[PDB]
């Protein structure tokens, strides 16, 4: 099927012992390279979430509701990465424009002291 | 919704003290990030002291390290901006800000809650 | 007393993990969310292997870095931690191995040109 | 050995073989394996290999559609099905293993390493 790439926006499945416990299902943007996307158990994402619409801190991405198929105006959360089996990751829902993979990848360095 | 009110400013002389309050016309500070902010004409609006999460830890600006410090009153819909030994660079207009998405840390980019400001002088 | 000294990259600290504990760790996050933030980020740290594997791993000796064995920072295991899940600071990155740190970190997460 | 591979030999463009890898005092089950071949000259290159059985096979770009791997049910022995073989794949064909099954593709690092069995495509 369709490799998972980077960019892409995914429900995923972020309940502790997630089988399918709550609606700790949330939208995540994939940050791993695609050689791990297509090989790795795992993947490595960002948190999106529609608790802000608008950047607080210099690692803070804005994602419009409209054109990523969101379910309200949303901020990627570069402060908070976390490894996930790729058995979490339900549905994708789109994937960032290349400019706003450059936003994701600039917040990236300023998150992880990269420069 | 909210709209924060700053008091207490006036005129001081240096090495004085002043204590201004943020008081929230809706609102408790409870989960609240809050930010000070000073802004002087001519001068670029600066960050002052500012609390995200309290599980982080308070950002300071350096020139303010050990003189400003924040405290809050019992209902919690009064934050205190503490300002000791104050100088005549100190001068400015001073704002409060609140934030609901306290997850943060340091001075925000942006707060969906600001006050209109309260003059602080330091005149000898 | 609790360590006023602030948090910083390339620090390893011993960490709660649980659930998928506690285990070492290298703290990636950069030094001003590491001072003021609630949370910090950190890669993981075994000693399940000694040796790179993939090209995410950087291997750690276990004398210099006061390990109970030869360890590999895991940059393809990140997460992202509470800072009270910190237990004890065990030691820090050299300068060389923080630049190894980071290299892995550009690879694994897709950033080098 | 603690790993043998054998079932190689000389084949004409389009042929098959079957190269096995025994597993001695340990069996496979959970161990990242790679299938690894060395021409003359060249480098060894990896060839197929398998990290996690939650992750993805990852085939050279010659040998997709015509290499696969299988075990041997009791896990003892790994096994390249070689199929449409071309003079390209004349080379000694190495095994691999490792306990840590938590990566993916071809390990730069495998604690276990075959002897090496030789493969000739001619005709």
């Amino acid at each position: 099927q369709d490799p998972i790439r980077r960019g892409d926006v995914y429900l995923a499945d972020l309940s502790p012992v997630q089988g399918s416990e709550q609606g700790g299902v949330r939208p995540v943007v994939i940050i791993q390279n695609d050689t791990g996307n297509k090989y790795s158990p795992t993947v490595i994402v960002a948190a999106i979430t529609g608790r802000i619409n608008k950047a607080k801190i210099p690692t803070h991405v804005e994602i419009e509701k409209k054109k990523y198929k969101l379910d309200k105006d949303s901020v990627i959360l570069l402060e908070q990465i976390r490894t996930l089996d790729k058995k979490r990751l339900k549905e994708k829902l789109t994937y960032l424009s290349d400019d706003k993979m450059k936003e994701v990848d600039n917040a990236l360095m300023i998150s992880l002291g990269l420069n | 919704q909210v709209q924060l009110q700053e008091s207490g400013g006036g005129l001081v002389q240096p090495g004085g003290s002043l204590r201004l309050s943020c008081a929230a016309s809706g609102f408790t500070f409870d989960n609240y990030a809050i930010g000070w902010f000073r802004q002087a004409p001519g001068k670029e609006r600066e960050g002052v002291l500012c609390i995200g999460s309290s599980d982080g830890s308070t950002y300071y600006a350096d020139s303010v390290k050990g003189r400003f410090t924040i405290s809050s009153d019992n209902a919690k819909n009064t934050v205190y901006l503490q300002m000791n030994s104050l100088k005549p660079e100190d001068t400015a207009v001073y704002y409060c800000a609140a934030d609901p998405w306290d997850s943060g840390y340091g001075c925000y980019l942006d707060y969906d809650y600001w006050g209109q400001g309260t003059q602080v002088t330091v005149s000898s």
